[PDB]
């Protein structure tokens, strides 16, 4: 608590993620940045959103969900969602990742290509997805961890590629 | 600093002084020349009581004296203006030691009250003492021993707190009346004096077992316990009656007050213990339901609004109320206007019979049948 | 049975006319009540503070 | 010293139901009467000065320490409205004295209860509240340049109490009956305070704040109240068997009562559930009304015979009362009296 | 036929509560636990604080 | 018809018993104004006595 | 029609009209019971008052 | 002295909804928001300046104890922006000065405050952190040569502590409005420090770490949150019954909540569903979106008035809304809000 | 008594986790059944009166009859006068045979036939 007082947030490593294979094992509600979104690039910022309070409200639903459960048709979609970004996260150790490659999966996570892919596919549609977009799409990458920004015709950039990812996968 | 009266100058506490407190009255009565503590955690009503307790005694005779130990100057203004909103002022010596003033001062501040006191106790007349925040005078106390470097007892405290609030409140007593014509040279024969102190402690999560709780409840006389829970829950008064007690008990009461409470307070406390029991059980007995609902009933009934006294009268009455079973078909909400309907009708209709029992107090076959006949007409004429 | 319901009609409307006109009496008797101690307490508030 | 001791174990009875049953009292021994503050140790004592004392036929001895002035005072003024004043002795330190009076004045009861056994005579020691001895030293302690130990207590804490407790016997030549009050600091039974004395008394009684929070005086609790003469070889197979019974009893109501309380009363076997029923009959048959406390309860005190006692808590851990109510047996004294506030209940 | 497929269905439903109860209880120990040991060393720090400071 | 003199008395009583709640309450009304009138008077006199 | 005392204060305290009951089976239950609130409902709804019945379970 | 004090009950409006309707506070009053760390005191305090000054022409100074310098930077810069400077007396000694700067800086902003008071105006102090104070007398206690107390804080705490509340206070000749921030070491409301500053202030706000991970912001406890204004004679009645009502359900959640936690909800009866059906959706309105908090939440900030916040809770509790879901309720600015966010769930 | 004591141990330790299931034992297994009432019997044997010390004979004895299933149809609350009567039985017909075993401790095929001979001679009596 002396240490928390002082700093500008915390990152709190939760040992039952951890245990339960989520590493990096980072939990929302507790965990926070109190400089915010500043910080972020104009891309990064805008895809990120809700990401982390949408986490923490599912990771009590689900707690709840496995007593009862009502409205079983928007909780099944909140259920299923989180759980996808939630598998979407795990990244493995000395495996960094740019900008870009880091953009491009949050579209496809809050764009809805995610939705209809299996739990057990989601870390290989990710690495597909990041060895194709090196393959002939490498300008847009280089442009993007150039400049963080973010306009309309990189959007459909974004859009035509994870449409043609998911069409070829 | 004086010594107080040895045992063979006191005598028997036998005479009531009233709170105004339905739930304080009837359960936890308080007698002329008692210490009772009000012990209990922050912002459970515990200075509201104490300043009730002196507001009630502007017609009574009884002198009193407010000392306020360590609190802040506004909030001694504000007691102050309430006093005097009432007519309970003129009536009240307060003493004065603020949070700014030197520990000498703090500490020394409840011993002048209690000079000041003493001083219409050894005449004959009644005076009612409040020690306001008597922690706040030990940790003054304890910050004086560690500034003269003399060893820290237990949780810092000098070892010898227990003798200061001992022999602070071993002031308070009935003096029998060959003392006070002693003390007088004869100018005064035939009247008892008495010092009711009524001191107060905080408790920090509601543990007793700090140090300065115990010495305390160990020194008084009994104890009036409030607890955020009930405060919470809309019981206000929140006087537990479990933890709560009165050590002089019905010696202090009037006889009809004393008649009315002395099942109810035991009867109030076994029906919180069948409330625990009860609370899933989907067959009640009828003489369970019997014991649930006039539980239910009574604790309804005990809740009182801040800076409205009751005569000993209309307490009577509604103890009464709820006694002889009228409480009964009456809905749960409706009770609080149901007492004061009775109320109004009564003063209205029947003051003769609330001054007589206000004067003497008496209790008698004839009472009863006038009290019994007044209710029968109030349920039978009247809208709650 | 003719008999039992005119006598039951005339004594329940007996009653219920009685009754409710007890009742509006003493409601006014209780508002008259009200009135005159406010008319009172305010005057008694009054010299109270003068003399403060 | 060792050789004048004596082991006369004569059974003694008070008239109070649980204290015969579950601690029977003998003759010349020690007993303690713990509890919290306000669970009923002054109005037991008084009531077994009221029975014993007057009985006794005999000089006593009461030494008030660290009492508060008014109760001495009032003890004082009924023992001469009485008239049994002129058999007792009184050695009064009150809390507004000194240290120094409130930790010797128990010495003083002592030495004048020494000196009237050294006669010959049987006395009986009443002592206000050992408690407040301890208490007094702790507090001299510190300025005598002692260091602290325990819980803040000074370090000759069981040294002490050893030697004010071993001077309390009963010789060859005469005998000491004492009953000692002792303060349990917040009901906390592990305190050095009350844990070291435990040791010294014969019988021990302990009041609960627990069961005095239901308001059924005299409060004792019979799973921790126990005797040195409760064996078959003095108080018969008879009394022992209905005490262990009792015990056993008592002991599986607690356990029930747990299950009870959040899975609710059906969840039991039915013989559990008579178990239930009629411990909890028993619980309120334990209490009696004293008339030392008419003050408080309004209502006339009870005496009761051992036999008595013994054949009402036969008759309930029998099927003889399974009909009547809980609150039938509430203060109301012998066994042959709960069926009449049953009908009038 | 209906009473007797209820009755089954009722002993089903009720074992299933039981088991979420039984774990309910085995969640709300280890945070007690928890608590009970934080307490425990806070008391033993404290009164060694005092025992320290009274040798003066 | 009989079975009606039930329905004739809750066609007078209760609405009466209603009514009489309004009347109290008007008065109360009236009485919070008096007094709260009263306090506003007081306060403006004892302000002119002691400015002068 | 109500069979158990769960229902039946669940209907009482929601109100609705209910003709017959019979509490107390536990384990083990047994037709012999059953036979009155059927013949009750049959009574109905073979005289007319009834034209429809449902089991709910 | 104690004749210059002056008394005022001028209600003091906010546009937060669970502040002015649990713990209302009057002009010149005291105000303290008790906390841990992250709990959210800081940016309270920010949204209580930005209301206030709304109504407020006159004078503010702002005092940082022992807080970050970034803050304080952001807090000149964002002034700067706004053309509110030139109305704004900052005295700042942080966390990086040595304990003397943090020990004397309140005592500064005091002084100044007390010299625009006493010019005859109406004064807002901001205390960052009341706690460092006596935190740096508790770091050079030691070295000054005096006795450790408690849990080791110097034994001047309590006078320490009221020598600097004391002058933070109204006066017949002007008039001071406070607002403080109080840390509670390791959550502890219990510890000395949090446990004396109790009682110098008018209105407490305490926030709650367990509330916070919830997401429900503020953190208000609403039944450790208390104020002297909270009284049928300032407040009024209606305000004062819905305050009563909305604190009476919670202490009935959380009564339940033990139940609940082991054998879930179904074994509660139809009411006790209801309580706590209604008990969630009055924790869930009593989140509000502030405009501080953007960067954070990026929705924009409400402000609620008195009048619409008492009209929502008073219809929450009359049941009027019991066909809303839990979530309409979140992080609303009014009703009427509330129920078009219900239209999209 | 090591040969013997294992039964004790083991009869215990299933016993101790079938008291949760005392409550509601009505509908149990039968061999749970008997498991609970052979830890409820050696429990209530166990039991023993102060200032009464048993040679290593009669606890011998008295745990061979435990263990070998001879209490199996005793009712709980006659456990004790079971054991008081055999102690007298053995004592009175049977002297030289706990001689014996005081002397040695032994465990042999000859000792067990001769327990069970004295056994099946007293299950006839009381
Ligand atoms: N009987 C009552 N009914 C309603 N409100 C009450 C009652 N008694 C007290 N209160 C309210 O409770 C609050 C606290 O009262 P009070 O100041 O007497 O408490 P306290 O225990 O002395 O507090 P503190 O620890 O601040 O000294 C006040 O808002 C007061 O108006
Ligand atoms: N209305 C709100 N909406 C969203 N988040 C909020 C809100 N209020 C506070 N917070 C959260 O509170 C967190 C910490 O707030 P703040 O900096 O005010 O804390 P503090 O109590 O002053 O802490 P410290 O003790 O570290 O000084 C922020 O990271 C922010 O996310
Ligand atoms: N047997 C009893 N009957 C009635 N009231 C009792 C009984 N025992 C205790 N009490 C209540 O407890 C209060 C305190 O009892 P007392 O023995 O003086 O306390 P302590 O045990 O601290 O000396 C009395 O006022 C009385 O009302
Ligand atoms: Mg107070
Ligand atoms: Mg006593
Ligand atoms: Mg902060």
């Amino acid at each position: 608590t002396n240490v928390i007082s002082i700093t500008d947030g915390q990152i709190f490593l939760e040992t039952n993620l951890f245990n339960a294979g989520i590493r990096p094992a980072v939990n929302p509600g507790i965990s926070v940045s109190r400089v915010g979104g500043a910080a972020q690039t104009k891309i990064m910022k805008k895809l990120s959103g809700g990401i982390r309070t949408a986490l923490a409200q599912y990771r009590e639903l689900a707690a709840f969900s496995q007593a009862a459960s009502d409205l079983d048709d928007a909780t099944r979609k909140q259920l299923d969602h989180g759980q996808k970004v939630t598998e979407l996260l795990k990244q493995k150790q000395y495996a960094p990742m740019s900008v870009a490659q880091q953009s491009l999966v949050l579209f496809a996570a809050e764009r809805g290509y995610l939705a209809d892919v299996e739990l057990s596919k989601i870390g290989s549609f990710e690495a597909a997805l990041l060895a194709y977009v090196d393959r002939d799409h490498a300008p847009l990458m280089q442009e993007i961890n150039q400049t963080g920004g973010y306009n309309d015709e990189i959007e459909g950039k974004l859009k035509g590629i994870l449409d043609s990812f998911k069409a070829t996968q | 600093e004086a010594i107080a009266p040895g045992v063979i100058e006191r005598q028997s506490v036998d005479q009531p002084v009233q709170t105004g407190y339905k739930a304080v009255d009837s359960m936890i009565p308080i007698g002329r020349g008692q210490r009772e503590l009000i012990i209990g955690d922050r912002q459970t009503g515990k200075t509201a009581l104490a300043i009730d307790a002196i507001i009630n005694q502007r017609d009574s005779g009884i002198k009193a004296i407010y000392v306020a130990i360590g609190q802040k100057a506004s909030t001694i203004s504000n007691v102050v203006r309430k006093l005097e909103e009432h007519g309970a002022l003129a009536n009240t010596i307060v003493v004065v030691a603020t949070a700014s003033e030197s520990a000498a001062l703090q500490y020394l501040a409840p011993y002048a009250g209690a000079a000041m006191g003493e001083y219409f106790r050894d005449r004959g007349e009644d005076a009612l003492i409040i020690y306001d925040d008597l922690s706040k005078q030990a940790v003054a106390y304890r910050q004086i021993s560690l500034l003269l470097r003399r060893p820290p007892g237990r949780e810092a405290f000098p070892g010898d707190v227990f003798y200061l609030h001992s022999r602070l409140l071993e002031r308070a007593a009935r003096v029998n009346a060959e003392y006070v014509e002693a003390f007088t040279k004869g100018e005064v024969k035939g009247k008892t004096g008495s010092l009711t102190a009524l001191p107060i402690i905080e408790t920090q999560a509601g543990d007793v077992s700090a140090f300065v709780p115990t010495n305390v409840i160990s020194i008084t006389d009994g104890q009036i316990f409030l607890e955020t829970n009930l405060f919470n829950a809309g019981i206000r008064p929140a006087v537990n009656p479990g933890i709560s007690v009165s050590r002089v008990g019905g010696a202090a009461q009037t006889k009809i007050m004393k008649k009315l409470s002395g099942g109810i307070r035991t009867a109030l406390a076994q029906y919180r213990e069948l409330a625990a029991f009860s609370q899933f059980a989907s067959d009640l007995d009828d003489a369970t339901r019997k014991q649930l609902d006039h539980g239910q009933k009574v604790t309804e009934l005990l809740k009182q609004k801040q800076y409205a006294p009751m005569s000993v009268a209309q307490q009577s009455l509604v103890l009464f109320a709820a006694e002889r079973g009228y409480l009964a078909d009456v809905e749960l909400s409706k009770i609080g206007s149901f007492e004061a309907a009775l109320l109004a009708y009564v003063d209205r209709d029947h003051a003769p019979l609330m001054q007589e029992i206000n004067q003497t107090g008496g209790y008698n076959d004839e009472i009863e049948g006038k009290l019994k006949g007044i209710l029968d007409s109030f349920k039978a004429t009247q809208s709650w | 049975d003719l008999d039992l319901a005119k006598a039951s009609a005339t004594d329940q409307l007996k009653k219920a006319k009685a009754e409710a006109q007890v009742i509006i009496e003493q409601a006014n008797k209780r508002r008259s009540q009200i009135l005159d101690e406010a008319k009172a307490e305010a005057e008694q508030e009054r010299t109270k503070i003068v003399a403060q | 010293s060792y050789e004048e001791l004596s082991n006369s174990q004569e059974l003694l009875e008070t008239g109070i139901k649980v204290i015969d049953l579950m601690a029977p009292f003998a003759k010349g021994g020690k007993v303690g009467l713990f509890g919290g503050a306000g669970v009923g140790k002054t109005v037991n004592m008084m009531e077994l000065i009221r029975n014993i004392a007057i009985e006794h036929s005999g000089y006593s001895v009461f030494a008030g320490v660290g009492e508060r002035t008014r109760e001495g005072n009032d003890f004082y003024h009924e023992m001469t409205d009485s008239n049994v004043i002129d058999k007792v002795s009184l050695v009064y330190g009150q809390m507004n004295e000194p240290p120094g009076n409130r930790l010797r004045v128990a010495l003083t009861g002592l030495t004048m209860a020494e000196k009237f056994r050294d006669e010959g005579r049987d006395v009986l020691l009443f002592v206000d509240n050992i408690y407040r001895y301890t208490l007094a030293g702790t507090e001299v302690s510190a300025l005598l340049g002692r260091m602290p130990s325990a819980v803040g207590y000074q370090p000759t804490l069981a040294e002490e109490m050893g030697v004010l407790q071993e001077r309390i016997t009963s010789t060859k030549t005469g005998s000491i009956t004492s009953v000692q009050a002792v303060y349990v600091p917040a009901d906390d039974l592990t305190d050095p305070s009350p844990a070291t004395t435990f040791a010294h008394l014969d019988a021990t009684v302990v009041l609960s704040r627990q069961i005095a929070s239901l308001g059924i005086y005299p409060a004792v609790d019979p799973l921790d109240s126990t005797s040195r003469q409760l064996d078959p070889l003095v108080v018969g197979q008879e009394h022992y068997d209905t005490a262990r019974g009792v015990q056993s009893i008592l002991q599986r109501y607690q356990e029930l009562k747990d299950i009870i309380a959040i899975l609710g009363m059906d969840e039991l076997s039915e013989e559990d559930k008579l178990v239930v029923a009629r411990a909890r009959k028993i619980q309120r048959f334990l209490s009696q009304p004293f008339f030392v406390a008419e003050v408080f309860t309004g209502s006339p005190g009870k005496y009761v015979s051992l036999k008595d006692t013994i054949r009402g808590f036969k008759g309930i851990m029998e099927g003889e009362y399974d009909h009547l109510p809980e609150q039938a047996f509430y203060m109301v004294g012998s066994i042959e009296e709960a069926v009449e506030k049953a009908k009038k209940l | 036929q209906g009473v007797v497929e209820n009755l089954a269905s009722e002993q089903a439903a009720r074992m299933v509560a039981m088991k979420a109860a039984t774990d309910n209880g085995g969640s709300l120990i280890k945070e007690l636990q928890l608590v009970y040991n934080k307490a425990r060393q806070a008391s033993i720090t404290q009164e060694l604080t005092e025992i320290v400071s009274g040798a003066a | 018809d009989l079975d009606l003199a039930k329905a004739s008395a809750t066609d007078q009583l209760k609405k009466a018993k209603a009514e009489a709640q309004v009347i109290i309450e008007q008065a109360n009304a009236a009485r919070s104004q008096i007094l709260d009138e009263a306090k506003a008077e007081a306060e403006q006199e004892r302000t002119k006595i002691v400015a002068q | 029609a109500m069979i158990g005392s769960k229902g039946v204060s669940f209907f009482n305290s929601v109100g609705g009209n209910v003709v017959a009951q019979v509490t107390g089976m536990g384990d083990n239950p047994s037709l012999s019971e059953l036979i009155g609130p059927v013949k009750v409902m049959l009574q109905a709804y073979d005289e007319g008052r009834l034209d429809k019945l449902y089991i709910v379970s």
